[PDB]
């Protein structure tokens, strides 16, 4: 570690890294901005945070850090501190923990011609907005904004890196260190330098780097768990019109437990959306709309219960019969104490024979109801379920990173 | 005083804080240590971590830290920042969290002999290994370990510090005139032992905390509702079938006792060594509601035969209603012209009819009552079993104490 | 130049001032007067048993090495240091449970000619306070907050409380402060007393810092309108349904689904409760006691109710209703509570007889269920008016012993002094 | 550069960080202080603690930190670190569960003029008194206090940047919307300093809760709950389901009342209104099992065993279906034997019609009770329902 | 000591430790890296996330840290701050809520010969692929890969201490079991530096749950109420009780399922072993539903108003004997009036005669329906619960 020690030393005397790099006041240091990440750890809704694990590779050129090799011993690179060479204050404008700077702050490596490389790593939790309306099925536009805490645009340019000629304006991703997210499929991952034209050159965060991530959630599991049970349990509903309208039947009891059932499902799902209120949830919306179903065939349970179960001593209604009969075909001297007894038991008899009748055309007519109410409430929730997973169905990610911009912003190859 | 600042500064000069305080080369440093329970913070059985806050007591000579009190106006005693002084690297080896230090940086005691006392603070969470058999009628034996990090059984060798008292004390030290006792646990034994290692590790000082839980609240509000529920769980053999009510009642007696366990997940250990006798406790009673729901579904199977349908086997009937009544003591009450022409006809008919349904409804009887006996064979079934399992149950659990001895 | 910077040159440079050495002579001790504004007190949780409290700490000495003539500066009075220039007594709370023992901000210190250093730096402090449960949500707590030197013993320094003036008549400031520009009032917690103590135990050595100590107490009432509206009121009005069943029909009225959803009503009420407190075994709650005691009478309306439809659903072809139950539950106890001729005609007759006979069986039959319904009738209205007075008389007396618990007249049991502003013990 | 070490070793020579920086100690340090929010992350209720992401503005002037540009290259700014320099004591007195004081140390902007800007972040967790009496239709105000907090006003001047706080870098919030944001100076006198007053400047902010996700799992399910109520009082009795409907309906209600427990702190200034609601609907659900029993109870007297009463002839019968409408309720033994067996029958079939009759008597009572009683909790549910929610509501859509 | 005094003293007078410790520059840098796992803290697998407490034993030697023991009386071996001397910069590629290197700097053994020990500790916090193919019998792999971040291969060259890890002071998991454990060295080119390859030395642990907790918490009540799912064909239709079991299990299976998918996560690359499980017998409860309601429906279809298909005769009354333990089933005007009398009497009895044994050939149909189908369903009970878990059980009974 002679020439080592021997070139830090050289280096090292006079430098002040709190100082820019201009050997010229007026002049700008280029920075050049890459990002590589290696793994999207999670995206929290309900924080709304996107936590990425990434490598955020910084270049720039330190004058005062030139060296001839041939003076060195053919030394070409040395490992620095970061901490002993001046840096640009680049941060994370975006982030929601208040972690602006990077995790480990490694070495830097500067070559003979005075360019230090800094390629440190960092866990990142960005602020990402969550857009709700197509939970589960739904994307997301999160970014990643990067600026330098402390210089201005007359001091540093902050700019995205540049391959043999051509500008990397995406998020690299390099197959021997990336790992695939399980739930979050990243579409387009492009990068863009944005400097306000009209903005102060005199304030620092002006200039900046952002580099944004499509992602696309893979619903697979919110299927399988949450909505598939769901749409079960509410066809459970359905199913309480071909019970008896009787004692016995037990029409309401089917109807509200699977109400509550589906309240306990709409809590499931409160508690993995966000508490926003831009919108309401996919999800939730079709939930509010199956309570509502159950709902109505609870009261269409009650309503058919108090028609089918109306005494014939209560009262009687000729226009509601005839009703239903037209559309049930769509729908397909002792002898004077004995004759006085005799005369009492046969009129008892007639009494209770016309009770009956009464009691069976009343039974009737809830059967009917019954059954036209059916049809329609099964056509209700045929169509709000197809409509509503339409809707979902057809919520794609957009072709391009950005509307009106005919790029992909993905690498040549 | 200008006294103290020159003594400071006569000590302190070529003093490096780095360097073990050893005259020659092979010298040990010896170290006592001791330990001071201020409280016992909790137990965490999730994370399986002892969290409690200490007062260490390490007591070691530092040779370079000597002089006459005589010669510097009588001084014979300084306290100086742990910082400026050799400090014995001793951490909490058994640490949870990943914090092997003490809490707060503050002076050390040194003697003019070159005697030095420091007694840190220390908000520490070790590791337990929780034995959940008998949980919430558990006791637990949780170590802290303390030991040098770096230095070497030949470097730095470790004691147990000896209290006023004297005799080689080997035990952590309770001001019981300050000190709180937990609300959920009380220290039964609470020794410390010197291990030296075989022949690798080094030397460590263990503090042992036998702590036994007062399992006051899951008795009141888990076990207690769990007798309550089962004893509701046997009466189902007294409703009667026609009350319609035998499913309502055995069912929602089930679904409580799943919320019991449900809502008591939140409270017992994760581990899969051994299942908590009270958990044991929940399966059985489950089990039992459960057999009762099936044989409340057989009584109602039986008490609605159609007799018309359903002929009764004669095993049935010598069982069910001869030998098993008289051992249940559920005596069945009973020992065991043209016009005229047509108006015979009709009677007689009517005659019949009603000597018809008077047969149906014998049969009916006859099958009500064998469900009657059977659903008093399954009552008293069931207080057997439930209260030889709650027995053997409790009885495990309360002969379950914590030991006499420290180390059998 | 600035007489600050020729101050601070004078004080720290040409004097040569040692913030490790105390400011006394070796066998003397430094008096170090503390006092405590509370300006938020920001919680107590009680499952953690944590006073969570913003508060500023006053401490006050004299430091004989850093005072000056003023005129020799200016006329200046006062001058503002970094903490960490001089000697400090490092006061801690000795009382955390989180682990941290020093203030929060290190503030500048106020130097005056005289030489006395003030010190007011702010902190939220997470100290231990064991919870007591008995009279929940109709409890008091009595937190303290323990300040002490670890790095120095009473031989090095000597703890006192804040001395202030009157009227030229100095006293001590035996309370916790309360800057009517600088508090906030907690929702849930009243300030009931609020005192301060010089603590010195003659039991440890001479040697230990733990031997004095200064501790500010909070005893606070808790504001229980909040669990009584939303917990005590609906969990006693569900529990209070129980007596319904008893005049439920033993046919058509579900006595038992009714009384066994009032359980589980209850055990979800015993349940999500037992998360808002702690699991400590000193006490059961209140509202856990009635909740027990609810859950107890409502198991034996069940078993009641189970008993009252056995009876009503007998039949005279599985139980005698003997004349001893008859005459006690239909009579003693509803009123305190309240030749063709021949030959061919033999058919006739065989079948008429049958007829009537058959319905005579009926009838008595029929009289007999009714009987049987009357008995369990009388049943139920006798468990009524033998279960609602107990619930009542139980309910009410677990609660009045909640509404009339109240925290004691004094701080301290024993102690007649009151800790008040207004009675200041001049001395 | 060279020129710029050159000034920095200059500036930094003889240079005392503890010493205000003026010309003379009997002046005040004027210091300008602008608060910048970024974004609102959280406004926890159940603690009362709000937590921003702030930017602290802060501009003075040094007496000690000038140089002519001339002589030196004509370097007119540079930065430094400011743990070099004097800064004001900038602390946020309500504090909650965070920093008193900035904690990230950024660099300053120095100018030729002395004049230096520092703007450091800060996530400040503050308390807000969270008032619960419209939840969620609610509006909270929440402050900032920020003072120097051992420098009085006549040793450090601090003053507002601006009236307002800059909003204009803020993240717009999916929960909260700024109506208001006014910065207000006071000159305090503390009890530990009379003498002397002590300045601050106290940012506030009111926001309005967007409601909609309270309204769409919370309100919404609630509100489909009490309509279930009102529905016993049309179930007939004969069904033998009135008592599961009605205690299935309360059991929902009493979970709801527990996760809005859950979702309110526990303070006592005030009750929700959405607590008063369910309070009200609790009420109304055990009114109406009370009833219910009591209809039961009624359907199933009879004349073995209760009397009509009059006055329930009087009304239930004729005096309530004035406002409803419905129908308004040769000698042998053998032979001598079976002659009286006959009218045994007879009178046997007579006084079970009689008792049946006095049955569908009470039936009938119980019927029209059951009506009267549907459109009393119908129409008492719906005044409920509007009787809590209007007054906020046209409130906010008048605002 | 005076001699290790004088030693450090002159060891650190002008040391360097921001070069590599090499004689000569073009030299690399031997590490040998052994991992020491302590515990396995946690295994999150909602997160994903392992975190482990561990010893990172590093072994160098250092060129400018030699000397002679005969110079220093004796002293062969000395424990220096870490600090202070240059360390490899070991970094955890896969970091996931945790730092990437070491933060604790404990102390270094130096030898006399340069030899350095540094084993500091650590609480790793990775990431694993968490596979919940299995649940709960699962077997999972988690792999920790260390590597110098900044030093490539030929200016660092990190070697294992050992195959495998070193387990020696592992506390054992009261979850997890150990089953194998093997470091591998890589060789990486990286697009970033694509001249030199980086070094990697990843430790990969293969672990097995244990299942016990999950089975008596999980699974036993779930096979308790999926056995109850069959019973309801055993209820007669008279009880009225049917649907209170069928739908009283249904809701247990829905909060069981919440309780499942509480505990695993979200990701879309396998379906669980448990939620398939659980799936199948909300599947199979809500089939008893439907056909538990066709029987209900049978077995009250009003003969009046529906006639017995002779192909339902047939199938069910007629064919299906199995078990047949069933049965398969002068002259005055008064006169006349009781003559009319009687005989509508009669006719009245034989209709409903007649109208009864329809009803109960009707239901004899339903009663045989229920005893088929309660064989079927308890058989295919434990058919699924067989052919959901048996493999996975005796794949590892056979392992």
């Amino acid at each position: 570690r002679n020439q080592e020690e021997r070139l830090l030393g050289d280096l090292m005397q006079g430098y002040n890294p709190h100082l820019r790099p201009a050997e010229h006041d007026s002049d700008v240091v280029n920075v050049s901005l890459k990002l590589t990440l290696t793994n999207l750890i999670s995206l929290n809704e309900r924080e709304e945070a996107l936590t990425t694990n990434v490598w955020i590779e910084m270049q720039w050129c330190d004058y005062r850090l030139r060296w001839d090799p041939r003076d060195y011993g053919g030394l070409w690179v040395l490992r620095v501190p970061s901490t002993m060479v001046w840096r640009p204050d680049i941060v994370l404008e975006n982030n929601v923990d208040g972690v602006f700077e990077v995790a480990l702050y490694c070495n830097v490596l500067v070559s003979p011609d005075g360019c230090v490389y800094w390629l440190p790593p960092a866990i990142f939790r960005s602020s990402c907005p969550v857009s709700v309306t197509f939970f589960p099925f739904d994307w997301q536009n999160c970014s990643l904004i990067f600026q330098s805490q402390t210089y201005s645009t007359n001091e540093i340019n902050l700019q995205l890196s540049q391959e043999d000629g051509q500008t990397i304006e995406w998020i690299f991703i390099d197959p021997e260190a990336f790992t695939e997210n399980g739930e979050w499929a990243i579409r387009h991952r492009p990068a863009k330098m944005l400097l306000d034209e009209a903005a102060p050159a005199e304030e620092a965060g002006h200039q900046k780097v952002v580099f944004y991530l499509l992602i696309q959630r893979k619903p697979l599991f919110y299927v399988i768990n949450i909505i598939a049970p769901c749409v079960l349990i509410s066809s459970v509903a359905i199913l309480i019109y071909f019970l008896p309208a009787k004692a016995g039947g037990q029409k309401c009891t089917v109807a509200i437990n699977v109400l509550l059932a589906q309240t306990v499902f709409l809590f499931l799902v409160a508690k993995k959306v966000p508490e926003t209120s831009q919108a309401v949830p996919l999800i939730s919306k079709y939930l509010t709309f199956l309570l509502v179903v159950t709902i109505l065939i609870v009261v269409n349970a009650v309503v058919v219960l108090n028609v089918s179960l109306r005494s014939p001593h209560t009262h009687s209604m000729a226009r509601g019969v005839r009703k239903v009969f037209l559309r049930l075909l769509p729908q397909l001297p002792a002898i004077q104490a004995c004759v006085e007894a005799c005369n009492l038991i046969a009129r008892a008899r007639h009494q209770q024979t016309h009770f009956d009748s009464g009691n069976k055309e009343w039974f009737l007519v809830g059967r009917v109801l019954d059954r036209v109410c059916f049809l329609a409430m099964l056509s209700l929730f045929v169509c709000g379920t197809a409509g509503i997973f339409l809707m979902a169905h057809y919520n794609r990610v957009p072709a391009l990173p950005f509307p009106g911009d005919p790029r992909s912003y993905l690498p040549s190859s | 005083s200008e006294a103290e600042g020159r003594l400071r500064e006569k000590l302190f000069s070529g003093y490096d804080s780095t360097v073990r305080p050893a005259r020659e080369v092979g010298d040990r440093v010896w170290v006592s240590i001791g330990l001071t329970l201020a409280q016992l913070i909790s137990l965490n059985e999730k994370d399986e971590e002892m969290s409690t806050k200490v007062y260490l007591d390490l007591e070691w000579t530092d040779y370079r830290l000597s002089w006459d009190p005589e010669e510097h106006e009588g001084i014979d005693s300084l306290r100086i920042s742990a910082e400026s002084v050799w400090l014995p690297d001793v951490v909490l080896l058994n640490n949870n969290d990943g914090n092997f230090d003490v809490a707060l940086d503050i002076n050390v005691v040194v003697s003019s002999d070159g005697s030095m006392r420091w007694q840190p603070p220390g908000i520490y969470r070790s590791s337990c290994s929780i034995q959940v058999t008998y949980f919430p009628f558990d006791w637990q034996n949780c170590t802290m370990v303390f030991s040098s990090y770096s230095y070497d059984s030949s470097e730095v060798s470790l004691q147990t510090g000896l209290s006023p008292e004297g005799q080689e004390r080997q035990e952590v030290y309770i001001h019981e005139g300050t000190f709180i006792e937990n609300g959920q646990w009380e220290i039964i034994h609470k020794p410390s032992r010197l291990i030296q290692p075989s022949v690798g590790r080094r030397e460590e000082v263990t503090f042992y905390l036998i702590i036994r839980r007062k399992p006051l609240f899951y008795l009141v509000n888990v076990i207690a509702p769990c007798i309550l529920i089962t004893l509701l769980a046997i009466f189902v053999f007294y409703l009667p079938p026609d009350a319609g009510e035998k499913m309502g009642l055995s069912i929602f007696a089930l679904l409580t006792l799943t919320v019991f366990l449900l809502l008591l997940a939140d409270k017992v250990p994760e581990t899969s060594l051994s299942v908590p006798i009270i958990i044991k406790y929940l399966m059985f009673t489950m089990v039992l509601v459960t057999f009762s729901v099936i044989l409340s579904v057989v009584v109602l199977n039986l008490h609605h035969r159609s007799p018309h349908t359903h002929q009764m086997p004669l095993w049935v009937r010598q069982i069910f209603i001869h030998k098993l009544p008289l051992y249940l003591g559920l005596k069945r009450p009973k020992p065991e012209p043209p016009e005229l022409r047509e108006v015979v006809s009709s009677i007689s008919y009517i005659a019949r009819q009603l000597q018809e349904q008077e047969d149906h409804d014998v049969l009916k009887e006859d099958w009500q009552f064998v469900a009657m006996v059977v659903d008093r064979l399954f009552l008293w079934t069931f207080i057997i079993f439930t209260s030889v399992g709650t027995l053997v149950i409790f009885l495990d659990a309360t002969y379950h104490l914590p030991p006499a001895d420290p180390f059998p | 130049l600035n007489e600050e910077e020729r101050l601070i040159r004078h004080l720290f440079e040409e004097k040569a001032y040692n913030k490790e050495l105390r400011p006394a002579a070796h066998k003397e001790s430094v008096e170090i007067s503390l006092a405590l504004t509370l300006s938020n007190l920001i919680s107590l949780k009680e499952v953690e048993e944590t006073l969570t409290t913003n508060v500023w700490i006053e401490q006050g000495w004299t430091d004989s090495r850093l005072q000056w003539d003023a005129e020799d500066f200016g006329n200046i009075s006062v001058l503002r240091l970094p903490a960490d220039m001089v000697w400090l007594p490092e006061i801690v709370l000795e009382n955390n449970n989180d682990g941290s023992f020093q203030i929060s901000y290190s503030c500048n210190v106020l130097i005056y000619p005289s030489g006395s250093v003030y010190w007011l730096p702010p902190a939220i402090f997470r100290s231990s306070c064991p919870i007591s449960v008995t009279y929940f949500p109709f409890d008091w707590q009595n937190c303290s907050l323990k300040f002490s030197s670890l790095k120095y013993t009473t031989k090095e320094i000597t703890l006192s409380l804040k001395q202030a003036e009157e009227d030229g008549r100095s006293y001590p400031v035996e309370w916790i402060i309360i800057d009517p520009e600088g508090f906030t009032e907690n929702g849930e917690w009243e300030i009931v007393h609020r005192p301060a103590r010089v603590n010195v135990d003659p039991s440890v050595p001479l040697d230990s810092p733990n031997r004095q100590d200064v501790t500010f107490y909070l005893i606070i009432r808790r504001k229980p309108l909040f669990y009584v509206i939303n917990i005590l009121v609906p969990c006693v009005l569900i529990s209070f349904m129980i007596n319904l069943v008893f005049y439920l029909p033993a046919d058509c009225g579900e006595k038992t689904s009714m009384a066994i959803s009032v359980l589980l009503a209850q055990s979800v009420f015993l349940l999500l409760i037992s998360k808002r407190l702690p699991a400590t075994s000193m006490a059961i709650p209140l509202i856990g006691k009635f909740l027990l005691f609810g859950m107890v009478l409502v198991t034996m309306v069940v078993v009641i109710c189970v008993i009252v439809l056995n009876i009503h659903f007998r039949t005279p072809s599985t139980h005698v209703l003997s004349e001893p139950v008859k005459k006690l539950f239909l009579e003693t106890l509803p009123e305190i509570l309240h030749q063709e001729l021949f030959s061919e005609l033999k058919p006739a007759v065989d079948g008429a007889n049958f007829i009537v006979n058959h319905m005579k069986d009926q009838n008595n039959y029929n009289e007999e269920k009714d009987c049987w319904n009357r008995v369990a009738r009388t049943v139920d209205r006798l468990c009524l008016f033998v279960v609602t007075p107990i619930m009542v008389v139980g309910t009410a007396w677990i609660f009045l012993q909640g509404a009339y618990n109240q925290p004691p007249p004094q701080p301290f049991p024993g102690d007649p002094f009151s800790y008040l502003e207004k009675d200041k013990r001049f001395i | 550069s060279e020129h710029e070490t050159r000034l920095v070793a200059k500036l930094f020579e003889d240079y005392n960080s503890v010493v205000r920086p003026v010309e003379d100690h009997r002046q005040a340090v004027e210091v300008t202080v602008g608060l910048q929010l970024i974004q609102l992350i959280n406004v926890d209720e159940v603690n009362q603690i709000v937590t921003t992401n702030v930017r602290l503005k802060q501009q003075w002037v040094d007496y000690n930190l000038k140089w002519n540009p001339d002589d030196y290259g004509g370097v007119k700014k540079i930065h430094i670190p400011s743990e070099k320099i004097w800064r004001p004591d900038l602390v946020l007195y309500n504090n909650a569960d965070g920093d008193f004081a900035i904690v990230k140390f950024t660099k300053v902007l120095l100018d030729y003029t002395g004049h230096i800007t520092w703007t450091p972040p800060a996530i400040f967790k503050s308390y807000c008194e969270i008032i619960v009496t419209h939840f969620p239709f609610d509006e909270q105000n929440c402050s900032m206090k920020l003072g120097t907090w051992t420098y009085d006003g006549s040793v450090v001047v601090i003053n507002p940047e601006s009236d307002q706080p800059d909003l204009s870098n803020f993240m717009e919030s999916g929960e909260w919307v700024i109506k208001e944001s006014r910065g207000w100076k006071h000159w305090v006198f503390y009890a530990c300093c009379p003498s002397t007053p002590y300045l601050d400047i106290t940012y506030h902010f009111v926001m309005q809760r967007l409601p909609l996700y309270f309204i769409v799992n919370v309100i919404i399910p609630c509100l489909l709950f009490s309509f279930l109520t009102g529905l016993v009082f049309y179930l007939p009795t004969d069904s033998g389901e009135k008592m599961t409907l009605s205690i299935s309906v309360l059991l929902s209600l009493t979970v709801f009342l527990l996760v809005i427990v859950e979702l309110i702190p526990s303070t006592s200034s005030a009750v929700p209104l959405i607590g008063k609601y369910m309070l009200f609907t609790m009420v109304f659900v055990i009114a109406s099992i009370i009833i219910t029993v009591i209809v039961i109870n009624t359907h199933h007297r009879s004349p073995s065993t209760h009397v009509m009463p009059e006055w329930v002839r009087k009304v239930f019968i004729d005096t309530i279906p004035n406002i409803m409408f419905f129908s308004t309720m040769i000698k042998h033994p053998e032979v001598k034997s079976a002659i009286e067996g006959i009218k045994y029958i007879a009178e046997t079939m007579k006084s079970d019609q009689e008792s049946n009759n006095a049955a569908e008597e009470w039936k009938y009572v119980a019927m029209v009770m059951d009506h009267i009683l549907l459109a009393v909790f119908m129409l008492v549910c719906i005044i409920g329902t509007l009787a809590v929610f209007a007054g906020r509501l046209i409130e906010l859509n008048q605002q």
